[PDB]
């Protein structure tokens, strides 16, 4: 066969992004986790926004009998199941056949969370059971405030930095869009003295020492370091260490000037 | 000279869009003849102006739909774009309304069809056939992107194949005036760019990687990232993994590499050099970008069409009545179209 | 012993044979209380004796829509093996009896469901699972074809598993009695061995075969000939070319390669040995064939049933009326019956 | 997918085997012929059956616009195109859209000379043209009347045998199953002496000369030759060569053995 039927057009509601908690065990909150580590929607999703979807997941009871869904009863809602066993049940000509079952685990209606999605099955309880909900809505929202917050402003972190002070708006969003996050625990060397200058670094939480073949830096919430590497690639004048739990945004230089074009360039304009 | 050409379609653009057209027409003004297509929202009809006997495709958006999906800016957007561009390889609106019921927009009728028709029928387009259809999205983009207008609907059922043998592209309905980023998860599935699947907020970038898919599918005549569920097709799409077929060429290869880029420190179209990588390219060194742009060059396909009115190129669809309803509705969520 | 066995089946069935039960009951004895299966000829209609209370699984069939369909003989030949046969994987025929509009064959309610609803849940049966089925198929095929019976529609959708998790065989609109050729085109597609494809005529070959592609389909989880279109399915029966699983064990394959062979010359249950060469075949090696004829082996798997009437094991199909006419129909064409 | 869906029984019409002729130039005959060669159902059909078949083949004549068949309209009919072009046409939801083209050549409907089967098209001369058709019944008949033709008796051939004389009729059905058929034209060698004796042979039309190292025998219609292959596994005492154009039947005396144990044994009985 059927390479003739046209590809759909898709589209979620409206959200322009220029509260819900509902509580759950410890032990709930792990094994929810556990089931949507895979799930592409979630896999990629920071600490943070992985935590306020997990508050903002809903409980629902079911009886025993009870339709947990119908087929073709509108996707707006992704499922996990907490407890119970259900069976899953596709009328398709027809005929209705009971398809498969969940013992206690499992997950489904994903695409919701995208855009709207009429059941494929309908899911009965054959057991009293629980589940945690989630519209695609509430989702959205979740996903795209956040976003929209660790833009606007990231940069204000980006331009607070001298060497980018000349950077066009544009331009700006176009580092935004690409610059990357990185974790470090107490005492982890964050860059070699001597090694090659890759790239630099914002310090988002926490303190870096900076130290040289020697204190010379303390570097705390909105400052950077090795930020020599964006005018010069000679190798690391200085070594820097995570004092505490340390999160830096990190920006490699290569990957600036495909963007950009050359640091210095930025620099000699106006 | 591609500046002061851009410098001056941006002055134009610029005037137009800050006074909006406004019914120009009315429904009793045209013959309905037949449904030239649907698709998830609204059609498209062939009609017939009673007086001047000219054919056009209109567009009917019933107004209730639209509020119910939230689709009400998305076609706020297409009216308010359209009637401000102008480019050659763009449908031209000519006349837009709306009543009680619906939202109308008159299109230039073109007769030749849909590309996804002919590719269909086919299987696939050579090279040189694929490459010509390309350098006319390569420079409409170049066109939009330069008034911050983007696309986000590219795909063969919505480019549309003249009485010469080349593209119009159509359906503006995604369509959208972005300055900074954007939000919305719009598009169609096999064409989603990963950042608009993930919803780390885009602008640009979507419609050059959307390019990159259609070049993928003219070429190979199916999309690079297809699957039984649409959740395992975005699972590519992000992998952003693609497997060539062993007929491309090394340069077609190398271009799909460099469009198909997940990371955007990497994507054509993105990067320091704009466009220019993409028209600089070598599968495009046979290409005269102002010839095609004059379209002085000549296509490797002319559709077959009999006499004005002729809708043998199209499919035939279930003919509905355009119903006006004695009340009006969501008189004020349209207020502005 | 076998022998001694067979020779003394053979004497009961031609007993039966030669004087034919009729009219054994009628409608109004029994409440109708769901549809159990449809197909491309008549259905199943789980019922309920009046009197006894006994749940039975009632086969219908429309005398117009057989005699539309040429399938007349086809269903004398069910009736009359059905009331002559007897053997403990078969399922039994209890009553029959025919109105101005319907044939009705009465059998033993199995509740256990269709092989076919199980397989396709689980997705596929270990080798010790599909080899429990097969012997009773083996032994099965060896009855029937000691009485010159064929079966003709092996298939997982045609064998219902028992309260003890054994397999009873159902459906004998296809099953004949033939001493020489017999030329029918009729089976499942998938289940067509090469030469009721090419007609070249044929008798007991065409159930070894179709066990070949039965035990195949379990082990798998799906048949080994398939395809886009039909005519496909049939190219690749008819080069008897097969790929195995990389799961499948050594002895499994080198049965199903001599199952599986369209050069008749090499089809085991064909030569000098006949269904020897199956039964002391290596992967049967543990097979117990008297203890399987038994019933005292124990089964892999048992169904869950609740009370008796139960339907859970049985997908839900459109209930239709039993229409009976006040004209009778095609009288004299199914006389016999 | 769609794994739960079932398989349906299929059943072509009865026809037990226990005149039409529509004329055509050479040339059609021949592109006919052309066309059929790599369709399963006529591929390996022997040169009689082809005949007979091209013989039973109607000409359909059609006008420009004229629908040659209709979707869901039943398949008892297969085609063959033998001059004009044709649009090709599915209705699929939904929606009709041309699917592809013929240009004075093409075929469809096999699986209609099987059993019953509504076309999956709708196809439309876009100019006067012509086609061949075949009914199923029609076809069925010529193929199992035959088969059931060299069967009862191709034995008779088989039962005139001296050493096969105590075959049972079930033993011989099965060698009647499997015995093949060779041709030879006027002079091959179909027998070398001193070669292997894998098989015997049976003379179906022409004549086979047998000589030796000197003529001993002359092999007309009903004679069997090579027949010391099932008694004795020595090379060959003669060699055996076709006068004129021969067909004989062929039957390898392993197979034979796999059947039914070796010869020597059913010629030891009663």
């Amino acid at each position: 066969i059927n390479r003739f039927t046209r590809r759909a057009s898709v589209c979620a509601e409206a959200y322009n992004p220029d509260r819900i908690i509902h509580p759950k065990t410890d032990d709930q909150r792990n094994r929810l986790q556990e089931a949507c580590k895979d799930i592409l929607l979630f896999k990629n999703l920071d600490p943070e926004q992985m935590s306020q979807v997990l508050d903002a997941m809903f409980e629902k009871l079911v009886k025993e009998g009870e339709h947990v869904i119908d087929q073709g009863d509108d996707g707006d809602n992704f499922y996990v199941i907490d407890r119970g066993t259900f069976d899953i049940y596709v009328k398709c000509d027809g005929v209705g056949r009971c398809v498969g079952n969940y013992d206690n685990r499992g997950s489904f209606g994903e695409l919701a969370l995208m855009y709207n999605t009429p059941k494929a099955a309908t899911i009965t309880a054959t057991s009293p059971g629980a589940l945690w909900g989630l519209d695609r809505v509430t989702f959205r929202r979740i996903i795209v405030k956040n976003n929209a917050k660790k833009r606007k402003m990231y940069e204000s972190f980006i331009e607070s930095l001298p060497f980018l002070k000349s950077l066009e708006v544009s331009e700006r969003l176009k580092v935004v869009d690409v610059i990357g996050t990185k974790v470090y625990n107490d005492g982890e060397q964050i860059i070699a003295q001597g090694d090659l200058a890759d790239s630099f670094f914002i310090v988002e939480s926490g303190e870096v020492k900076i130290t040289m073949k020697v204190e010379i830096a303390r570097c705390f919430r909105g400052q950077y370091f090795g930020e020599l590497a964006l005018v010069t690639n000679k190798p690391r004048a200085a070594s820097a260490h995570a004092i505490g739990t340390v999160k830096c945004l990190a920006m490699d230089v290569q990957a600036f000037e495909r963007l950009l074009g050359p640091c210095m360039e930025i620099m000699k304009r106006n | 000279s591609v500046k002061e050409f851009l410098a001056k379609a941006k002055e134009d653009f610029l005037k137009k869009w800050e006074t909006p057209s406004q019914n120009t027409a009315q429904l009793d003004q045209f013959d309905r003849i037949k449904t030239l297509g649907t698709g998830s929202f609204g059609r498209v009809m062939l009609v017939k102006h009673k007086e001047s006997g000219n054919h056009y495709a209109m567009k009917i958006l019933d107004k209730q739909k639209v509020v119910k999906l939230k689709q009400i800016e998305h076609t706020l957007n297409e009216k308010r774009i359209l009637q401000a561009v102008n480019f050659p390889f763009l449908v031209k609106l000519e006349f837009s309304f709306k009543d009680n019921s619906n939202l109308y927009m008159v299109m230039e009728y073109v007769a030749g069809g849909e590309m996804f028709s002919h590719l269909r029928r086919i299987g696939r387009f050579s090279e040189p056939h694929a490459r010509f259809y390309a350098a006319q999205i390569v420079l409409t983009f170049e066109y939009l992107h330069s008034l911050d207008l983007i696309y986000r609907d590219l795909k063969p059922e919505n480019l549309l194949i003249d009485q010469q043998g080349y593209i119009q592209v159509t359906d503006f309905g995604f369509a959208k005036r972005v300055k900074g980023r954007t939000w919305t998860l719009c598009g169609t599935p096999e064409y989603l760019a990963p950042e608009i699947i993930l919803s780390k907020g885009y602008n640009k970038a979507v419609d050059w990687w959307a390019l990159g898919v259609l070049i993928y599918e003219m070429a190979a005549g199916y999309p690079p990232f297809f699957a039984d569920q649409p959740i395992q097709i975005y699972e590519k799409i992000v992998s952003g993994k693609v497997r060539f077929p062993s007929h491309f060429s090394s340069d077609l290869k190398d271009l799909l590499r460099n469009l198909l880029q997940v990371d955007l420190t990497k994507r054509f179209g993105n990067l320091k050099n704009g466009v220019n990588d993409i028209k600089n390219h070598k599968w495009f060194a046979t290409t005269d970008w102002i010839a095609i742009y004059q379209r002085k060059v000549e296509a490797p396909f002319i559709p077959k069409f009999k006499g004005p009115g002729d809708t043998s190129n199209f499919d035939d669809y279930e003919e509905e009545e355009i119903r006006v309803s004695i009340n009006e509705k969501c008189g004020k969520e349209f207020t502005e179209f």
